[PDB]
RNA sequence: GGGGCCUGACUGCGAGGCCUGCAAGCCGAGCAGGGGCGAAAGCCGGGCCUAGUGAACCGGUGGUCCCGUGUGGAAGGGCCA
RNA sequence: CUGGUGUUGGCUCUUGGUCGCGCCUGCGUAGGAUAGGUGGGAGCCUGUGAACCCCCGCCUCCGGGUGGGGGGGAGGCGCCGGUGAAAUACCACCCUGGCGCGGCUGGGGGCCUAACCCUCGGAUGGGGGGACAGCGCUUGGCGGGCAGUUUGACUGGGGCGG
RNA sequence: CGUAGGGAAACCGAGUCCGAACAGGGCGCGUCCGCGGCCGUGGACCCGAAACCGGG
RNA sequence: CGGGGGGAACCUGGGGAACUGAAACAUCUCAGUACCCAGAGGAGAGGAAAGAGAAAUCGACUCCCUGAGUAGCGGCGAGCG
RNA sequence: GCCCGGAUAGCUCAGUCGGUAGAGCAGGGGAUUGAAAAUCCCCGUGUCCUUGGUUCGAUUCCGAGUCCGGGCACCA
């Protein structure tokens, strides 16, 4: 699925299956034998963080956890709380 | 430090005993190595330069005062061929190799400098100078150096002794230099 | 992982220490225990602004105390006691020493911050220091009448 | 068949023909370079002749007047083998 | 299925590889004796406490080699000599193999809990599992379960044979 | 488009390429519009599959 | 306050074939085409240089004609461009 | 094409960390025995594949030609 910081998700690519020595040493080169459809996805985990009372997770690229803890430091400075666990997130930004 | 500083040798009396040391390549390539027969050196260091030479009866006179002490001829080379604990180098000239009686019971000896009659001739002073060390199974290098009394007259093996890096072919990098001896040791490039 | 310490610890401790660490630590462990925060430069200056603060904020009640100190250094207090002889009827504890100094020479002293055990009860002379830090022996003369 | 010196089992070219759907295949006098054998006339561009062979593409070697993506060089190409 | 990496953390035990540095290491024959090479090299060591004796580690070719600690006191070594291819003290670069601490990364083995995961009369918590598993990226492998295809011509029909 | 060609190219030019070569030999003198024949690309003379793929 | 659903084509974005061609076929082609989904509007996209590319150069983007079937790409095949 | 491993007596194969050439087995004689084995004893076999070289010499160190043994690729 997505990340719920960077917007990521997963992308198509192909997977290409090839066999010979490379040009650039022995020669005649590479022959393609082989492409085909797949997806790579981005690495994505969870995250569940205290802030204000309530539990929050977050759906997250590993690439982009930090970021997380960066906006938790930018929470502090909030007048907040009121049983929301998910109304926090969503004014978690 | 802003050189090679020789005089920080400010370890007991009269400092004749630095030295040079280093390493390169072993057994290069395939052959080895040869270092420069008394490489001459930009000092003559007034070194008692101790030319064991392989002269004629005829070069007695000035084969001996071109910076050395004793000299023979025919009567050192039959004559000293049968003595196994008693009896630099010139070379006879022409072609006249030694190891036809003088290689009979590794030494150290190239030639000595052209003239065709005379040793000390008109102009006569790349003839007693520095030493030469061939190679060594393991390293090489290992040289002699200078005398106590030298303030520039001591760093006289930078682009000479150090730049005898002229015969090592391929392997590496020709060069680990480690000078002094007999009290400390420093290391510098070159 | 740049962080900010709080309660000291092994390997890494005494309050405010920068020091670095694997995310993981901080982030599963120091974090939530609260045990340090990250080394941010929101915070990391804000830490900054605890340090310029209470350490100058500290060369006051310093200073302060120097500045208190070259008044009564040198300065004599001298107490009238009723006493005979040698010997005092009554004793003399700072209540009054600090009191009488009060009102001979105008200046606030802590019954406290002295050097005093028992309360005189001897007419003669004395000279007690005083407190913190760097300490102000303060000179004082007992009298009769 | 036997012996002597040899390396023309050449490099640069090829009038002109055989064969022939194409592309291949085959013979070639003669000129130049620098040679070999011969006193010389001359002969030598493998083998008495007709089989022992495989287009291009893609690579590999060794060369080399060439190209070198702003310029100088590289990288990588072309050319000859 | 599997290596590497991420998510991924603490604390130990254990070890590799490397390079810093510092200590050792070496016994074919002759030769004082356990001589690693090549060059220096006629002077050094000792109150920056030697000669001689005991306790004590380590190494061994069982001959010795070498280090700590005690005592002690002004004396030891090399040159010379001789044998050997090479000779002695002492200082130099120089691993032939081994330890001792350093750094740099590498591996196993334990224990932990706090990520992850399962559970619990609904829990900011309690149990269990646990840095593994799961999931991302990447490496190689197994792979008619599935897919796309190819399986030549001549030929007294085709195939078989040629 | 044509008025310049040769050479893989650098280039040279009525020449130039191979070559050491004043041997040889290889290559080296219109356009625009209409119409018609034919060709390449699109069903390309018309009708016809067995089938393959996507979404229902 | 907004949203929702509809709209012949046209537009952008997310996904995305096969017959076919290569006179078999896998790389390649058909083709980012057909189709599915989401969205936009009278249009949509794009748009003011971290651009081009060899010019003391030009100066947002879009569209048309050139450039040019050139440069190149390519089981250097078919073909693409 | 590129990197490994090897060669030692008739056969299969050990090693100075540069100074000795050896097991085992086959092979031949001798003791044993109703025998053939297994036993037990003695004796032959050496370009240490190849020339060079390091060194005081080399059979192990280095360059090397050589033949087999694998190993991983590649093939227009």
């Amino acid at each position: 699925k997505v990340c719920e910081i960077s917007g990521k998700r997963p992308i198509v690519a192909n997977s290409i299956q090839r066999r010979g020595k490379a040009k650039r040493e022995g020669g005649v080169g590479k022959k393609t034998t082989g492409i085909s459809k797949r997806r790579q996805y981005p690495n994505l985990q969870k995250v569940r963080v205290r802030v204000a009372g309530q539990e929050i997770t977050f759906r997250v690229a590993a690439s982009h956890i930090p970021k997380v803890y960066e906006l938790v430091e930018r929470a502090k400075g909030l007048r907040l709380e009121g049983l929301s666990p998910k109304e926090i997130k969503k004014e978690l930004l | 430090k802003v050189y090679t500083i020789d005089e920080a040798a400010r370890t007991a009396k009269f400092d004749e005993t630095v030295e040079v040391h280093a390493k390169l390549g072993i057994d290069p390539r395939r052959s080895d190595q040869n270092v420069r027969g008394t490489v001459s050196l930009p000092h003559g260091l007034g070194k008692q330069v101790r030319v064991l030479a392989i002269a004629k009866g005829e070069k007695i006179k000035e084969a001996e005062e071109a910076g050395a002490d004793y000299v023979g001829g025919e009567e050192i080379i039959q004559a000293a061929a049968a003595a196994a604990a008693a009896a630099a180098a010139a070379a006879a000239a022409a072609a006249a190799a030694a190891a036809a009686a003088a290689a009979a019971a590794a030494a150290a000896a190239a030639a000595a400098a052209a003239a065709a009659a005379a040793a000390a001739a008109a102009a006569a002073a790349a003839a007693a100078a520095a030493a030469a060390a061939a190679a060594a199974a393991a390293a090489a290098a290992a040289a002699a150096a200078a005398a106590a009394a030298a303030a520039a007259a001591a760093a006289a093996a930078a682009a000479a002794a150090a730049a005898a890096a002229a015969a090592a072919a391929a392997a590496a990098a020709a060069a680990a230099a480690a000078a002094a001896a007999a009290a400390a040791a420093a290391a510098a490039a070159a | 992982m740049k962080v900010i310490l709080l309660e000291p610890l092994e390997n890494l401790g005494d309050v405010g220490q920068v020091v670095d660490v694997k995310p993981g630590y901080a982030r599963n462990y120091l974090l939530p225990r609260g045990l340090a925060v990250l080394a941010t430069e929101s915070n990391l200056k804000a830490l900054e602004a605890r340090i310029r603060a209470q350490a100058k904020r500290l060369a006051e009640r310093k200073a302060e105390a120097e500045r208190l100190k070259e008044i009564l250094e040198n300065l004599t207090l001298t107490i009238p006691v009723r006493a005979g002889e040698t010997k005092i009827y009554g004793s003399v504890t700072a209540k009054d020493i600090a009191e009488a100094l009060s009102r001979q020479h105008g200046v606030t002293i802590d019954p406290k911050r002295l050097a005093l055990e028992k309360p005189i009860k001897e007419l003669g002379e004395y000279v007690l220091t005083y407190k913190p830090h760097p300490e102000v022996p303060i000179q004082l003369k007992v009298s009769v009448v």
